């Protein structure tokens, strides 16, 4: 999902 | 001795400037070179150019926009009013470029030497000033900024992960929402946070630079600093480990808020401003607070980068335009006699190139 | 008209 | 040249  | 050079550039009042028109929406500062001001003598509506190198001698000239904000490196200015939009070279007396929107534009910027942001209520565009471009959507808002009053937007060095900031009142208090875009993979991620920039930063052992995103959020738990790699890191690099570490607000200044973030690549620090007028430096690399103080007495409202220094520069509501920097001479036996941390210091002294750690 | 005059 | 406020 996340990008961080 | 300080660890920072602290000075005030200007009195913008000295220079016949109304007091009712620096503020956020009429005083416009993209680059340490020019201050643009919207003011009204009579009936006609006039910007106001200060060049910083030469403050003493504005440039006044008649507009009729709700907008003006100067080129980062030229005397390019970029002028609207609702859904037009025009830029001029002010020495060519020319218009070089004009678009007509279909939606105001609440919010814009320079994020490069030669490229506009433009936000809307819905989305976020690129406008390029090469050849004969149009403006490009970048990405469509996401519901969590709905409301918000849109205070930045701004990019790392290649323009593929793009952050815009917004801030509404939620539960008595303003409440920072940004969104993360990856241009690469089109995907937003929504982030509670202040004030943010991105940073390029070569780790020791690694072949290529890190692209880091940092950001400062006062949330419900408190003052927070997040230093993070975005992306995948490039082939052969070991990963930035990510960092997170408090950032400090008095009894006092309950309601203060961090309000702007600028990074120094020529000593990998960050410069965090809060909306009350305190200054924070952190190192980049490991999240470490160096040094907190207070320089203004008023909100500042507008930061850029203080190039020479590779500092901040800004402007408080009374006019004073200021700057923080590194003092070079004097970082390395701060952080080693003051804060007691020779392994930072040293550190820093071979990182950077900085004198004092001869002795630690 | 335009939005500065030059 | 200046002094923070603190």
């Amino acid at each position: 999902l996340p990008l961080l | 001795i300080l660890p920072i050079r602290f000075q005030e550039h200007l009195q913008l009042q000295n220079l016949g400037i109304n007091p009712a028109n620096i503020g956020f929406s009429t005083l416009t500062m993209e680059s340490d070179k020019f201050i643009c001001i919207r003011e009204k003598v009579g009936e006609q509506a006039q910007v106001v150019i200060i060049d910083m190198n030469d403050p003493s001698n504005p440039i006044r000239r008649p507009i009729s926009a709700d907008s003006a904000i100067m080129n980062p490196a030229s005397k390019v200015i970029a002028l609207k009013a609702g859904k037009t939009l025009q830029i001029f070279n002010i020495e060519m007396k020319s218009k070089m470029k004009a678009h007509t929107m279909t939606d105001d534009v609440t919010f814009w910027k320079w994020i490069s030497l030669n490229t506009v942001a433009l936000v809307t209520d819905n989305a976020v565009y690129h406008w390029s000033m090469e050849g004969e471009s149009q403006p490009v959507k970048m990405f469509d808002r996401h519901s969590s900024l709905a409301g918000c009053q849109i205070i930045n937007y701004r990019t790392d060095a290649k323009q593929k992960w793009l952050l815009l900031t917004g801030i509404s009142a939620q539960q008595n208090r303003v409440v920072g929402a940004m969104q993360l875009y990856s241009v690469d993979r089109k995907v937003s991620q929504p982030i509670e946070g202040h004030a943010a920039s991105f940073a390029q930063f070569k780790m020791e052992g690694n072949a290529e630079e890190s692209t880091l995103f940092c950001f400062a959020v006062r949330g419900q738990a408190g003052g927070k600093l997040h230093i993070i790699e975005v992306g995948t890191p490039p082939t052969g690099n070991q990963p930035f480990p990510k960092k997170a570490v408090d950032v400090f607000f008095p009894p006092e200044a309950q309601n203060d808020f961090p309000v702007a973030m600028q990074i120094s690549e020529k000593h990998d620090v960050v410069f965090l401003i809060t909306k009350y007028g305190y200054i924070h430096l952190y190192d980049l690399e490991t999240g470490t607070c160096i040094y907190m103080n207070r320089i203004s007495g008023e909100t500042i409202f507008v930061t850029a980068p203080h190039e020479a220094t590779a500092g901040i520069i800004g402007v408080n509501r009374k006019g004073q335009v200021l700057s923080v920097c590194v003092e070079e001479e004097n970082i390395i036996p701060y952080i080693t006699n003051v804060l007691q941390n020779p392994d930072l210091a040293l550190r820093m002294a071979v990182r950077n190139n900085l004198a004092g750690a001869e002795e630690l």
